[PDB]
Formats: C-alpha cells, structure tokens, sequence
C-alpha cells in the first residue's frame, strides 16, 4: 500500500547492486516514515516508454506492473538528500496495479532431465567471458567468486538472470524477458541479446583497429614522402 | 567513419569534376580549351577544398 | 567435458583396447554435441543479424 | 647479401678457415650496409620526432 516509486532512469537489475537518487525529496519523507517498521522494505520496478516524471504521479498505469520487492540496507546521503540502495530479493507481477495485492508467483518451470541443460548453461557463462574477455564491463573477481563448478549455483534462474544484467540491451529488451515464461524461451532471448552486444562490440573494436591502421598508414605516407624529402 | 557506415557523403554520385566533365560533354568543344579545362581538372584534384586558390579555381573552372 | 559418471564408466573397463574404445566414443559424442549447439548457436547469431544493419548505424549516431 | 663475385672468391677458397672467415667479413659487410639503410629512415623518424618534441615546447609556451 504504497505509492510507485520514481525510478528515475534506474534499471534495478535482479539480484544486482544499484544505487538511486530522485531529485524530488518527496521519497526521502516517504522513506524515513518506513524507518520506524521493524521490516523496511521498498518496491522497485520499470518505466514505460517515453518516461515521464509528472505521469508517475498523476498516473500509476505508467510503469510496468512486474515488480522486485527488496529490503533497505543502509541509507547514507553522503552527496544527495536522496540515496537509497536496492537489490532483488522477490519478484513478483501484479495482476492490476491500479486497482495492493501481490503474489510471489515466482515461475521456475525445469525438466527432471537436469544433466544436458547445463550444457547450454556453459554456454552462456563462455559467451559472457568472452563479453569480458573483449568489452571489460565490470570486474572479473565475480567470476571466480561464483563459478559454476563449484556447484554453487544454487538458483540457475539468479545466473542467467546476471548474465543478461550484464548485457547492454535496452530496458525493453529486459523488459520482453522478464513477460517470457518459458524458461528455455527466456534463456535464448537473453544468448540472443549477448550474440547482439558481442556483434556490437566487435564491430566497433574492429572499426577502431581499422581506423588506427589507416592513421598509422597515413603517417607512413608521409614517412614515404619524407622519402621525397 | 560513422560518416562512412551511414552518412551524407557517398550519395547521389555527384561530384565537381563529373559534374564539369557531364556539363562540357553536350558541348561542341575546342583541343585547346579542352586541355585547359584537364590542368584546371587536375588542379582542383590537388587543391584541397578549403583553400582559397580551390575556390578560385572552382569559379573560372564554372 | 563429459559427466562424472562417464569417467568412472570409462575406468570400469580393464582390457587396454576397451577402454580406449569407449574413449574416443565419449570423444565423438562430446565433439557433437559441441558441434551442435555451435550450429545453434550461429543460427541464432545469422537470425539476429538478419536485423537490418540500419540499428547499427543508429547505434553509431547514438 | 654479398654480390656474386664475393661468393665466387669464397668458393674459390678451399681451406675451410679461409672460407669460413672470408664469409664472416661479407657478412658483416652486408649487415652494415642494412643498418646504413634502415638507420638513415630511423634518422628520419629521429629528426621528424625531435622537430615534434621543439614544437611541442613551443606549443607549451605559446
């Protein structure tokens, strides 16, 4: 029973740390009133296209109704008045937002045939080293801290939904994931978003290389007319 | 380079030489004047674009 | 990258000749599969690019 | 890279020291002749890098 969130231009990707500061000072009231509940919790979610700040207000059909529950850690304002830190904790997806009422109805649909779909699985982890191989995005010391041969993936579900976290595609593309059901469908949509962004970044690092080459061989035509000289 | 995958340049295939060359094609020309017109063709190839000497040669080429 | 499972099955066998048999079997399933999910993989990669390289050159303007 | 009248005296020799160190002193030769080749553009790349470098003070100041 409270009120949307201004997301603000703030992906809170699953089980992912995040950090948001809204201009509006309307959430920092908002938050220290849930200071006295001994379970301070926040919802966060995804806007809709063409964002808005005065639709979230006037409207609440504006942002998406799938949504991820998460429990406040600390609150430092260190620079801002506003500066809270989310995660995801409990996705959920709200039948109608404006008319709350929430379900954990949490959908891990998995064969009982659990020794080939890894493989796919492995798949994905080369892919996203690849990603972080040739577009170092963020450190690799998560790697080796959560390596699936160490059976300590637990939730499969929370690794995939990294790997796509990872990838630079739009909130929409995370978006179209997230209505997927299917967890196979889910999976190739997010291999295809990685496929995507590795396409993207190697056409743009060979670009550059290209461009290097030809400074270099201009500044060797101009050794050559040196030669002249 | 972006210019290059997707820009204004490289398109319509015009070009101030072409555009010349196409101009005189329909006309009942002279040796002499055509040779001239080669070395002012060959100037303005050479001449970078910015300079003045370009536009000046640009214009008595016009 | 075989299982575990195929390990041990693999280390069961005492004759020489058996053993390395069943081996190169493990070998060839495995470089299947590989290859499978690499054809996979690239029909994804080939349906993805099917996406007009018009996104690229607005992702280069971006 | 010795000419051919130098590979001719060499096998003109028949005692092996002989040979071994008329091929040494052509080798020798040649290599310095390379450097004089490759130093003279290195010495290209040295004066074009140092007018850089004279230039580059003269931008700090300037």
């Amino acid at each position: 029973h409270l009120p949307l969130i201004a997301i603000t231009r703030n992906p809170v990707f699953p089980r992912f740390i995040k950090i948001i500061e809204v201009k509006n000072k309307k959430l920092v009231e908002l938050l220290r009133r849930k200071v006295r509940l001994a379970q301070p919790y926040v919802g966060v979610f995804l806007k809709r296209d063409d964002s808005n700040e005065s639709d979230v207000v006037e409207s609440l059909d504006e942002i998406f109704h799938t949504g991820t529950f998460a429990q406040i850690h600390e609150m430092q304002d260190l620079g801002d008045k506003l500066r809270m830190i989310v995660m995801g904790h409990r996705r959920v997806h709200i039948s109608r937002q404006l008319e709350m009422v929430e379900v954990e109805n949490v959908v891990h649909e998995d064969f009982q045939v659990t020794e080939e779909v890894k493989a796919l699985t492995a798949e994905i982890v080369k892919t996203i080293r690849d990603i972080i191989a040739l577009n170092p995005l963020y450190r690799e010391s998560v790697l080796q801290m959560m390596q699936a041969g160490q059976r300590v993936v637990d939730n499969p579900i929370y690794l995939s939904d990294m790997g796509a976290a990872l990838t630079g595609a739009e909130s929409h593309e995370l978006q179209d994931v997230l209505e997927e059901t299917n967890i196979p469908k889910r999976l190739y949509k997010a291999l295809s978003l990685l496929k995507k962004e590795f396409e993207l970044s190697k056409l743009q690092q060979r670009l550059g290389r290209e461009v290097e080459e030809k400074i270099k061989q201009t500044h060797r035509k101009y050794l050559l007319q040196e030669q002249l000289k | 380079i972006i210019k290059k995958e997707l820009g204004l340049e490289k398109d319509d295939k015009d070009a101030i030489e072409e555009k010349f060359r196409e101009r005189l094609k329909e006309l009942v020309v002279p040796k002499h004047v055509m040779d001239v017109v080669d070395e002012e063709l060959s100037k303005l190839g050479l001449l970078d674009n910015h300079s003045s000497e370009f536009n000046v040669t640009r214009n008595y080429l016009d």
